[PDB]
């Protein structure tokens, strides 16, 4: 949806190395660190007490081969890299992966991130 | 009670009569590694029962599960088993399951006799009252607290063993209280090991100057964590080396000649060892009340040299070649100038040793040469084994350090004690220096990431070197309340980390009204409970209660609940 708003914004105004998108991320970007922060708080309350352990637990299916120790951080690589994908923006997103991984204390470039 | 000081010598009899036969070896000896008490204990004990030609053997245990496996391999026909530095403070009965109906013999006639007798020999004050108090197969080697400081926790356990209206119910728990108060304590430390197997001896009679210097190390690995028992035991130690010495003082030096003395030893880092000026800059007590860690630190020592009126050429030289005039003036030049920096406590009396012609050596220096013998001597479940057999393998590199024929021995542990100072040193400013201690309200956290050297502290006795660096730092720092400290270090073979919960401690040489009450390291009860709920892959084997391994995922969850835990 903000890429869609974002790519309205821009033909509005009108009417790769720079496309409509080009601050998609604005949009979202607060909401989605404080959301970030909040599922660690609770992650770290909840990871070890069991009666949680039924939804801190990594499916097991055909194609699975990675041994995943930070459940919430492999969520937020999946969405770091789904936005990643678009080659424009990519700047603006590796600083919202960097404020995001700076939450786990990993650093920007670590192997496991 | 179950032993008290005037009865050793029965328990001594009561395994000489089950175990001192030489058809076969009866009798084994369960040694704590990673302990100098423990370790002079157990040579103590060696030579006694070599002596006496009692077969035994010894085995150095790491971690409690070592000490069950072993029982569980143990064999029947071994009716003698010595636990020493560990065991006073768990059910050993329900940890190993014993059950005294399947290990009684002769049960009749007011006696009983069992087919196996476990003595366990620690110091640790948290006696298990069902080991003192509700079991006959465990027998303890108290040192008098139980029978002078445990009356009330007496009458509480017998009347509610013994007692299986409102009245009664409002009773029970109030005696139920008693023994509650009596645990959720801290868990300190009030003899050495090696002076009760010398009370021991004492009683028997085999005393010796051999004994007595062992006696004299085990006590004086107490002087760095616990220096109010050292300092209480001191005066018996002060004692015994004049009733054993010979008469035939000042006689000329000949080369068999032991001698055992009572002269100043100052309370440097190995002072005959190494120069001066490194005997006072890697001194624990010096860089507390100088901060050396800092830039300004090495100025202030630089200037003090030049106050004494000693060369740097001179101060740095080796304490063997300094010049006979300096070397001769310590005393006198320390009473001059040390006072004007607050190291008055420097100046100490102490126990040193020369045999023949090979130069003098001090219990202090001694037992820092043990302890780095002990530390560097030689997927996650397995490695950690491997390093479990290599701290093993170094309590026999320490044990052979005593024996007078290998001083080559003893030689590579000053040099491998002094580069281990020098590493603790540079950790030391480098935590220091970057502020890695985390105050808290709790507990001041701190965890070893990364940098260099990173392996030296998966060795708990490393990890508690450094620990006793930043705590006597910490201690003479009158802005820093007593706050418990927590050490951490990664190990990256095993993904684990290595939680260190130490205690503080009032600065040295500082005599008050609560420095006579000692401080009690409540970390063991916290770890227990919360590992007990809330599965982390915590591994609490380590004789030392306030130790555990920690997965490094796991480590922050667990310190957060161990903020929001007040137990300690």
């Amino acid at each position: 949806d903000s890429m869609l708003k974002t790519k309205q914004s821009y033909l509005k105004l009108n009417s790769s190395v720079e496309n409509s998108l080009n601050g998609f991320s604005h949009l979202f970007s607060k909401p989605l660190m404080k959301r970030v922060k909040k599922l660690f708080k609770n992650q770290q309350e909840f990871i070890l007490d069991p009666q949680y352990e039924a939804d801190y637990v990594i499916p097991v299916l055909p194609g699975s081969h990675l041994n995943v120790k930070n459940p919430l951080l492999e969520l937020v690589k999946s969405l770091c890299h789904v936005m990643l994908l678009s080659k424009s923006t990519i700047l603006e997103i590796r600083t919202l992966r960097k404020e995001l991984l700076k939450i786990f204390e990993l650093r920007e470039f670590a192997k496991v991130a | 009670m179950y032993y008290g000081i005037s009865q050793f010598s029965e328990a001594y009899n009561k395994i000489l009569r089950n175990s001192s036969s030489h058809s076969s070896c009866q009798l084994v000896i369960f040694v704590s590694c990673l302990n100098i008490d423990a370790l002079c204990a157990t040579k103590m004990l060696s030579l006694l029962f070599k002596k006496q030609l009692v077969q035994s053997q010894i085995v150095p245990i790491f971690g409690y599960s070592e000490l069950r496996r072993h029982y569980s391999q143990l064999d029947d026909n071994i009716n003698s088993l010595l636990l020493v530095g560990f065991g006073g403070v768990i059910d050993l009965e329900a940890f190993l399951e014993i059950d005294p109906q399947e290990y009684v013999i002769d049960t009749d006639s007011g006696e009983q006799s069992f087919r196996r007798d476990i003595y366990v020999l620690d110091a640790h004050r948290p006696w298990n009252l069902d080991n003192i108090f509700g079991s006959q197969i465990i027998q303890c080697f108290d040192d008098g607290t139980v029978d002078d400081t445990l009356g009330e926790q007496k009458e509480a356990y017998y009347k509610l063993l013994e007692l299986d209206r409102k009245q009664r119910k409002k009773q029970i728990h109030e005696y139920e209280g008693v023994l509650e108060e009596y645990y959720s304590q801290g868990t300190t430390v009030v003899n050495s090991i090696s002076a009760q197997i010398y009370s021991l001896l004492s009683a028997i009679g085999e005393t010796n100057l051999s004994n007595l210097w062992l006696n004299i190390l085990g006590t004086t690995s107490l002087d760095i964590a616990y220096a109010q028992v050292y300092n209480r035991l001191y005066p018996l130690l002060q004692d015994e080396v004049k009733r054993l010495t010979p008469s035939s003082r000042n006689s000329v030096k000949t080369p068999d000649t032991l001698t055992l003395n009572i002269q100043p030893d100052y309370y440097l880092f190995l002072l005959r060892h190494s120069s001066l000026y490194d005997s006072f800059y890697y001194s624990n007590y010096v860089n507390a009340k100088l901060s050396l860690w800092n830039e300004n630190g090495k100025k202030r020592l630089h200037k003090m040299f030049a106050r004494m009126g000693i060369p740097l050429s001179t101060a740095q030289e080796t304490w063997l070649y300094m010049d006979h005039s300096i070397k001769r003036e310590l005393g006198i030049i320390f009473d001059k100038n040390l006072d004007r920096y607050g190291l008055q406590d420097i100046i100490r009396d102490g126990f040193v040793r020369t045999l023949g012609y090979r130069g003098s050596i001090s219990a202090s220096e001694f037992v820092e040469a043990l302890t780095a013998l002990l530390e560097v001597g030689n997927n996650s479940a397995q490695k950690l084994t491997n390093l479990r057999k290599r701290w093993v393998s170094n309590f026999w590199l320490s044990w052979d350090a005593l024996d007078d024929r290998k001083v080559e021995l003893l030689n590579r542990g000053i040099q491998l004690a002094q580069d281990l100072q020098r590493a603790i040193f540079n950790t030391g400013v480098a935590i220091l220096e970057k502020k890695l201690i985390k105050h808290l309200r709790i507990y001041r956290l701190c965890v070893l990431q990364d940098g260099p050297d990173l392996d030296l502290y998966r060795n708990p006795l490393t990890l508690l070197r450094l620990g006793n660096w930043l705590i006597e730092c910490c201690a003479e720092s009158e802005d820093k309340q007593l706050l418990p400290m927590v050490l951490a270090s990664i190990d990256e073979n095993t993904d684990t980390y290595l939680v260190a919960g130490l205690t503080p401690r009032y600065p040295r040489g500082l005599d008050t009204i609560h420095t006579k009450k000692p401080i009690l390291n409540n970390f063991s009860m916290a770890f227990q409970q919360i590992t007990a709920e809330t599965d982390a892959k915590v591994r609490i084997d380590n004789f030392e209660s306030s130790i555990i391994e920690i997965r490094r995922e796991d480590l922050s969850p667990f310190l957060e609940k161990l903020t929001l835990s007040g137990l300690l």
